[PDB]
């Protein structure tokens, strides 16, 4: 057996596009751009004494989308001003979209949950904004779909 | 050029688009006069009917069957032969008979309500239509009605409702026509014929082997599953000649031309996977109704049969006339075509910049990489080509490539400027066709097993 | 010598002994074969002593 | 699920880059349906209804006999 290349193209971080309200975000941090995590488990399990197993689905799809930006980036001002604008007017929701380069994507509504701490030091600082998401289901954008009707059994 | 709206939307209700797939376009050699060209390409039955083809006509049936497969192509090639007349045979039994006939862009559906009486009534009804009489002709005889078009008019006749045959007669022979057809376009892979005489089928089979095409035919014959000693069918005829052609028996092969279903289950299947046809489902075909002995006879004659199992329909055994599996033939053709295409594409690009290839040891070896790209590697990735070490024979399956050196090339080839003796080797994989299981059941308490804990020895030591 | 195709593919799925057989399949007192396929083309009946010797060798 | 597709720059013919107009954007949708007509099947019993079958097995899906 010979080793196989898992993809034809190369994963390019610059190809990952983040659209918050219809504008592209720029000025990201060094290591990680964005992290998406679900708040709660998908399926719960109830185990009886005799061994009977029953499960119930979870309808809580809220999640948190970390966003790292350099403190010198101009987008810090946009989010800071929008925070107060929403606080005064009362409108906090805005569309959020993420395009993957060689992975999953995301397209839902979101809001600003917490403002990151600010620290000034010898080197350029970093700010990790937290953006909520109404639904944290990562959707594919590939040829997937012809095999989902094959894995099905039982 | 001028757009009156910055944004416009066309709301199509119900319909949906389909993606563009790569495939091999089939060719159906039909006899008619709807267009002058020897061969045309259609993308849907709508275009064929727009060209004067009558609904239910052979070409229409073939196209609608081909476009309904899971691997159906997106183009169909329709050949053209001369046409002398056509027949509507009512041999058999039948309550309402409807025959769709189109004459010179004029579409009509004659109607009628013992076969001879039905044929005579239909012939009389045809003459009742003044338009048909002026431009077309009809005559009754026995159980069939013969219709002929007046010379400057084109008539197309197709099935409506009821039980009957539609047979078209033509003076042109397939052997004479195919050499002209191939001249206009060689861009097709599958070969099919409307005429179902033994001579036409044999001629098509002989032509296909010479011109590297795949031949398909449905026989609708009853001797196809006669006892093994009865070597009198076309299937047995082809065996003696060692020809290759995917032939199968059926019941509607001369009312629907079910070659379309097979092509649609074969067109968009990439040979690189070695994906046999064993159990592929095909719409349109009808299950084989014979008993076990008939199936055994058909298998002995290499006549494939469509069988229904557990509620569905399934092809079986995908065998050809010569006995070799169709999968192997397709794989061999795929390798033969694509190795050549890859090498030619590299050579042309290398000579289009100047610096054309030269016969020397310092430039020849690049053919190894050129060939290891394209087929030899795609086949391994998709599983068609086998690799690894064999434990039984103690041999390896690794693909091999050998290139001769300049010192070994005879002087004559340096004048002819052609290289020879390049060698390649491959090992083909195999699908799974049949499985046999051995079960066991226990009723009482099973007997206690042996309590030996030693590691089982391999073989007896006693040997001299 | 015309070659209609730029690239074509087929996709096709030491000391020497001497055996003094008795036969009349060719006039020469000796001949050289590279396999039993060449022998049968000369009319050698399968299982004949010369064919057996060649196939064993 | 609704679907949206957008073509890439490499697939846009050169002519449209001069006309500066994009084409081939595709969207799909599935429309719901209201309820218009309903048909009911009632039944009435007069005497004592007959005793029902006392089978307690889980109803099997389909016959096993198939070749």
């Amino acid at each position: 057996n010979q080793s196989k290349i898992l993809t034809l193209q190369a994963y390019d971080p610059a190809k990952v596009l983040v659209f918050i309200g219809g504008q592209r975000v720029s000025g990201f941090a060094a290591d990680t751009k964005i992290v998406i995590t679900r708040n709660n488990d998908n399926i719960s399990v109830h185990a009886g004494v005799d061994g009977e197993i029953s499960n119930a689905l979870s309808r809580d799809n809220t999640g948190v989308m970390t966003l790292s930006l350099q403190n010198t980036a101009k987008w810090n001002g946009y989010l800071a001003q929008w925070q107060r604008q929403a606080n005064v007017t009362g409108l906090i929701y805005l569309p959020v979209q993420v395009e993957g380069s060689q992975g999953l994507s995301l397209n839902t509504i979101g809001w600003i949950q917490k403002q990151p701490d600010l620290s000034y030091g010898t080197e350029v600082g970093q700010m990790d904004w937290e953006i909520g998401v109404l639904d944290a289901w990562l959707s594919p954008d590939q040829i997937q779909g012809i095999a989902a009707g094959i894995t099905g059994l039982l | 050029e001028y757009q009156d709206k910055v944004v416009d939307v066309e709301v199509s209700l119900g319909t949906q688009p389909i993606d563009t797939v790569g495939f091999e376009t089939p060719m159906f050699l039909a006899m008619h006069g709807n267009f002058p060209e020897r061969i045309r390409f259609y993308v849907s039955t709508a275009g064929m009917v727009a060209d004067g083809f009558a609904v239910g006509s052979p070409a229409y049936q073939f196209a609608t069957n081909a476009f309904a497969g899971n691997f159906a192509p997106q183009r169909v090639a329709i050949g053209r032969m001369s046409i002398d007349s056509s027949k509507v045979d009512f041999t058999g039994t039948t309550e309402q008979v409807v025959v769709n006939i189109t004459l010179n862009k004029v579409v009509k559906a004659v109607k009628i309500n013992t076969p001879a009486q039905i044929a005579t009534a239909l012939a009389d009804a045809v003459t009742a239509d003044a338009d048909l009489t002026g431009k077309a002709t009809a005559v009754a005889t026995g159980t069939y009605v013969t219709v002929t078009a007046v010379s400057p008019n084109v008539v197309s006749v197709g099935k409506g409702a009821g039980v009957y045959k539609i047979v078209n007669e033509s003076s042109e022979t397939v052997a004479t026509v195919l050499p002209s057809v191939i001249a206009e376009n060689h861009n097709w892979y599958f070969l099919a014929t409307e005429a179902r005489s033994d001579a036409d089928i044999v001629a098509a089979a002989e032509f296909a082997k010479a011109n590297y095409k795949l031949h398909i035919y449905n026989s609708t014959d009853v001797d196809a599953y006669a006892p093994e000693n009865s070597a009198a069918s076309v299937f047995d005829t082809l065996k003696s000649l060692s020809y290759d052609s995917l032939g199968t028996s059926d019941a509607g092969a001369d009312v629907d031309f079910t070659e379309g279903s097979v092509i649609g289950a074969m067109a968009a299947n990439d040979p690189s996977y070695g994906d046999s046809l064993h159990l592929k489902t095909m719409p349109g075909m009808v299950p084989f109704a014979g008993s076990d002995t008939q199936r055994s006879n058909a298998w002995s004659r290499n006549a494939n049969i469509y069988r229904g199992l557990y509620g569905g329909g399934s092809y079986i055994e995908g065998k050809t006339s010569s006995g070799q599996y169709v999968d192997v033939i397709r794989f061999s053709h795929w390798v033969k075509f694509r190795m050549e295409e890859s090498v030619f594409a590299y050579m042309k690009r290398r000579s289009d910049m100047g610096l054309s290839m030269k016969m020397s040891d310092e430039d020849l070896p690049v053919l190894k990489s050129v060939l290891m790209n394209n087929p030899i590697n795609i086949g391994i990735r998709n599983g068609g080509i086998l690799t690894g070490y064999d434990t039984e024979n103690k041999v390896s399956y690794d693909p091999t490539i050998i290139i001769p050196k300049r010192a070994n090339i005879p002087t004559n080839d340096l004048a002819a400027r052609i290289l020879r003796d390049v060698k390649v080797e491959l090992v083909y994989n195999n699908s799974l066709h049949y499985v046999k299981i051995r079960a066991s059941v226990v009723l009482d308490r099973p007997a206690g097993q042996s309590t030996n804990a030693q590691t089982p020895m391999s073989s007896s030591a006693v040997g001299v």
